């Protein structure tokens, strides 16, 4: 019996769900604060 | 104006200021960031239905001179 490893190395990386989880948070993150910054500046830009 | 943070005794301390200034303009954007995000602080609460007082009856007097002269 052959087992085939085709990981591409991931099995390295330590504690992959709080890493995975981080980047995912970090990303989300980004975008929310992004979006509701330029809102505001947008309507205070708008109402004066 | 100054700007303060609720303290655990529900003491309020200040913690920086608002401070704007700007030229020709359409409105106060502070105010209405405010308002948009904020809740208003009403010192006035009314009480579940008003209560009546009285209806009284007055009269103004036949000369405006003496109010005028105290």
């Amino acid at each position: 019996p052959v087992m085939a490893d085709l990981n591409g190395g991931l099995q390295f990386v330590p504690e992959l769900k709080e890493f995975t989880a981080k980047l995912r948070k970090e990303l989300v993150e980004t975008s929310e604060v992004r979006k509701a910054v330029s809102i505001e500046t947008a309507l205070e830009h708008k109402v004066v | 104006g100054p700007i303060k943070v609720e303290l655990p005794t529900k003491e309020t301390v200040e913690i920086g200021i608002v401070d704007y200034e700007a030229g020709a303009s359409h409105g106060n954007p502070v105010v209405d960031f405010l308002k948009r995000n904020g809740s208003t602080l009403e010192q006035k609460v009314n009480l579940e239905n008003p209560i009546p007082i009285a209806v009284l009856d007055s009269y103004t007097p036949s000369t405006n001179e003496p109010y005028a002269r105290v």
